[PDB]
């Protein structure tokens, strides 16, 4: 209370536009990329995108004086032109602490995002970082497992995991499914998985997937001497039916399960996560359905906060971008999120797209994943752009060999052994790239008749 | 077309949907009772007119269905008049008693017949 | 198989551009609106995008001929020119039945929009519309109870339902969010509810508020001699949460809960819906997150699918705009999709967006609410545009009236009475409006005063 | 400024919210249902204004909504003041009634209308 | 009856549905006696003891109607159940008028069998005596008065 209640609509700008504002450890910060309607000031579309976000709403309404908004009101602490852009700024808001239901992203992205985006004030809006405190990342599990423990039971150090999504995409009987896995691994990749889609269909159902691929994987591991995985997919329609999957991947005593977190969502992630926590299995997450938000640089939310987002939900890998391959991606952002990904502690670098340092404060890492369109005559990029503590995934890349899966499964592994040794050697995989796999291709038959097949191929398209 | 009444009309179980029976038509009943072999016996209830459910609901619990066993089962009696005297006998006593008459047929335990010889005033 | 396995690229062209196709009656349809990259045909960009999202990969894999794709694979059989548009087109493709996981949004959403919103070869691509044919509806259970139950369970027939979303959004005690519910309940709002962000915080726990709401409403209903109700968010972290919370208002035997379907995820929204229907509880869905898919005309997933989507996932109302208020959205197509909310079968209009005849073989309808900067004079427009099969909402419209909640409440249900009545004398709302209320202003002390304070306002905005 | 009361302002849903219907207003109403397709139907209650939840209290469960149908939906009916005449029909006999109108869409299946047509005496 | 049930549906003999009389009172008795001695006539062909399983209330239902009353009754006795759909639903002023109309119907035939008249002699006098004196009972009795079903049985 104080200053008696009078009714009636006042600007934003009023409450929600502080420049004042010293930003406490404790809050949550956004740096919101707004495009207001030809007659808002910035700092109006500013402090409606902070209002409609945290507490108020477009008059007045006496309860207010009930609590005090000085304790919870989101505020617009500074706006910044985009330099050579259309009517386009950077508004930064603060979220106290006390607004968020501790462990759920489901709650945070509630209040973020919940409905400002379609204000009629605003013509385009993007959220494109957040600054999470370590006082809310203390709420999260965080990853059933992340990168230390996943190489120290999966038994790999030196070299980025290879795996690979069995093709066609849907259509494969129970069975067949099986044989193209235990192929694909005798040959050399450390993991197979079930294509995003594959759920439980007329044509192959959940339960008889899972029974035949642990078939073959059991199989292939006894045959190389390498612990192998399948990723099972655990994607379901009722939550129940989501952790009924699981619990036979449990059963089985398979090593990884795997999520579309998207599409399934995160009330539903966090809930597996968790499962796969308690029962040690690690978790695959599929970011499919991502590109409908994440594509347009003027309205959505970006992916470094998709992939925050995750490392808070829970997840051992993600699927991070190829930069060179069939789908979307430049790779100075990318580096950027992969290091939000990974690392502990990322200081800010605009340069990259990094608009707030983040502080994990312990939080495990995820291992990103490479996948896409990507060939052996890519490898040695791969590898240079993510290093070691990536999974590099070849579908098209292993059953599209023209001696089937085992062979194509061999290709992979020597160009990548190769490039491997290379780096080690002191070789300079951006320049010498090249020769490396090139010089390979000449002692592998396998890999040789991969590299004669893909020579040509590349994905140049002028980005968006 | 009409209306059936939604208000002052409750039933009382078997014969209470015909008129008030008159004492030739009570008879009637005491003596077919009899014709059977079944034990006349009387019940009144003073304070809850109609099942209730106070104390539970769980299926097939009703409070109310129990009423006051007017002195014995008249067994081996065999004057349809008797009886019907004892319901005079009650009214005489409990004017604001619901009076009923039951018949016991013994062999298979159940209530062959039952009707109410007696409302209060205003029922 | 049949015809070798020739290893290597070939364009989607090839495979998965089908003008010959005869749509299949049991066939998934989507009108998707592509815009290309610069050297790429539109049936080359209609090809990847139904390859890529149905059996295809980028390279010719071999175990295609385990299976025959031409019962599997998705096919764009036709492109049509988007009148006068930038190198924008309408590609439609055509899902066959066998592809889809039954009773699962989750399994379709991965499926169409899984990955081809980032091709390379595409700058922008966008859903406007999905045919689900009546051998795929079956297969949910759609709404907990619909339009025609609810009413009969609340017993409340002829006009719209009235409600008040409680404000500030985040900052209120378990108590006062009490108080503030009984108030306007008392007033005549037939529902009141927590904002899509009230979940359960540090300044309010949802335990706290639910059991105090409980009071509040019956305190509310007993008063009034009307069936009440509250709308509690359920929205959780982990489907556990959510099951949890609506199992106590279960508990305390109100009759409504509330769930945010995005942010919360089709897989969580599922269960609560098959949870509602087992425990009869209605159960309402606030589109928290959906302008982040839905506004740019050129890219995402337009609203109309969203919509269809939780009429198959589960929900008794959904919010479905307001046109004349404080977020984007235009009539005409508003009402295209209200009509794809609530009716038994629709037919195509593209006047309307509706880009095919949608049949729902008997799943229940959903109630849309209209909420958002409303008040007391646009009541007559709302009452047009959606009639009495409609939810109105008051949040600052209700807590922002000079006299108070109760006040705030009689008013909005003498706006709304009045209006009907206008309209069942025959008056003619769109023409007559302004009078009608203008004339109640005058009768009714608290619609008066109400009146006043609002006169001037409008959301008059050039739309996106 | 004014509180609004907290004690005799019992509604009955549709319209009770504006001053008390003129049977001209009242017509303008059995008017529009007809106008509609809606067949109109009449339920008056003697004893339970309000809703209640004595039986059970799961959610959605009310004791209480359910009323007595008067007569018979007048089904075929074009009449607007024959519906009326109805109504004067029934609080002659339940003067004590609360009578209602409604109006039943057949296709749907839903009531499209409902409002009180007559409060018995201080209501 | 050994698997499980309170009520069966038992047949109605003058009703819509296929059924005879003495058949039909062979296995009532079969599903509400203690002992039912064999009775070739009857279609019973061994003596059946229960010991002690408790008996089923045999259900009579399908196009049965007002005039048919003293019939079920006479066929039946008390321990019977005899359903009124179209009977009840199907009557001019709607379902509690129409259930009134069944209850006096029956209670009539009740008083009448008690009184001792002879139900299947006497039957048509005793409904009709009452659609005298009861509205809802007349209203009824007009309706359905030409109706039977009659066909010559399998
Ligand atoms: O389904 C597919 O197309 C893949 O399975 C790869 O198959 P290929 O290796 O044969 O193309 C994709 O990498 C991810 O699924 C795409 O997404 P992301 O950008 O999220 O990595
Ligand atoms: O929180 C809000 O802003 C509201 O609760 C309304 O409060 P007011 O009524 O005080 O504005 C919004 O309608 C929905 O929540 C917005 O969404 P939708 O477009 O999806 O209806
Ligand atoms: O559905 C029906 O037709 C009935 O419901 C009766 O409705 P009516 O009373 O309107 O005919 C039939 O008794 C039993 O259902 C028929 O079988 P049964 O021979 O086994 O009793
Ligand atoms: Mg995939
Ligand atoms: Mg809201």
């Amino acid at each position: 209370a104080s200053v008696g209640f009078k009714a009636g609509v006042k600007e934003y700008k009023l409450t929600y536009y502080t420049p004042e504002y010293q930003t406490k450890d404790t809050d949550i910060l956004a740096a919101f990329r707004v495009t207001p309607q030809p007659g808002v000031p910035p700092e109006e579309a500013g402090a409606a995108v902070a209002a409609e976000s945290s507490t108020g709403t477009w008059t007045t309404v006496w309860t207010d004086g009930l609590t005090s908004l000085d304790r919870y009101k989101g505020r617009c602490y500074r706006i910044e032109r985009v330099v050579g852009e259309k009517d386009q700024y950077i508004a930064y808001v603060a979220y106290p602490l006390d607004l968020f239901e501790e462990g759920s992203v489901t709650n945070m992205f509630t209040s973020i995002v919940g409905n400002v985006f379609g204000f009629k004030a605003l013509r385009a809006l993007r959220l494109e970082d957040l600054r999470i405190p370590p006082a809310y990342v203390k709420t999260f599990q965080g990853p059933p497992h992340g990168i230390q423990v996943e190489r120290d039971k999966l038994n790999k150090y030196g070299r980025p995991l290879l795996g690979c999504t069995i093709k066609p995409k849907l259509g494969l009987s129970a069975k067949n499914y099986g044989r193209a896995v235990y192929e694909c691994l005798r040959g050399g990749l450390d993991f197979t998985k079930d294509d995003e889609n594959v759920n439980s269909q007329p044509f192959m159902r959940w339960r008889d997937r899972f029974l035949f691929c642990a078939e073959a994987l059991y199989k292939a591991q006894a045959e190389t001497g390498e612990i192998k995985g399948h990723y099972l997919n655990a994607t379901a329609g009722t939550c129940e039916e989501m952790i009924k999957r699981a619990v036979f991947a449990r059963e089985l005593g398979v090593p990884i399960v795997m999520h579309d977190y998207l599409t399934g969502g995160f009330t539903a992630n966090t809930s597996l996560a968790h499962y796969c926590r308690d029962n040690g299995l690690l978790l695959h997450i599929h970011r499919a359905m991502h590109a409908v938000i994440d594509r347009q640089k003027n309205h959505g939310i970006h992916f470094r906060v998709l992939a925050k987002a995750l490392r808070m939900s829970g997840g051992d890998h993600i699927h991070s971008g190829t930069v060179v391959g069939k789908l979307e991606g430049e790779r100075d952002i990318t580096l950027g999120f992969v290091d939000l990904l990974r690392d502990d502690f990322v200081e800010q670098d605009r340069s990259r797209g990094i608009y707030f340092t983040q502080d994990w404060v312990s939080l495990p890492g995820v291992l990103p994943v490479a996948s896409g369109g990507i060939h052996v005559w890519h490898m040695p990029a791969l590898t240079e752009i993510f290093g070691d503590d990536s999974v590099l995934q070849f579908g098209g890349g292993t059953l599209g060999h023209p001696w089937g899966n085992a062979p194509g499964a061999v290709a992979n592994r020597v160009a990548l052994e190769a490039c491997v040794k290379a780096r080690n050697e002191g070789r300079d995989l951006a320049q010498e790239g090249n020769e490396i796999i090139r010089e390979a291709c000449k002692w592998s038959p396998e890999l040789a008749a991969a590299c004669e097949v893909w020579k040509e191929i590349v994905f140049n398209f002028a980005a968006v | 077309m009409q209306v059936w009444p939604p208000i002052n009309k409750k039933k009382y179980e078997t014969l209470s949907y015909l008129p008030d029976l008159s004492q030739e038509q009570l008879l009637s009943e005491v003596e077919y009772l009899l014709k059977n072999g079944w034990v006349p016996c009387l019940e009144f209830e003073t304070e809850h007119g109609f099942v209730y459910r106070e104390n539970n609901k769980s299926p097939g619990y009703y409070d109310g269905r129990y009423w006051t066993m007017w002195k014995l089962p008249m067994f081996g009696c065999t004057d349809a008049t008797q009886v019907l005297a004892e319901v005079g006998e009650a009214k005489k006593a409990y004017p604001q008693a619901w009076i009923r008459i039951i018949g016991f047929d013994n062999v298979r335990q159940v209530q062959c017949i039952s009707f109410i010889a007696y409302k209060p005033e205003g029922y």
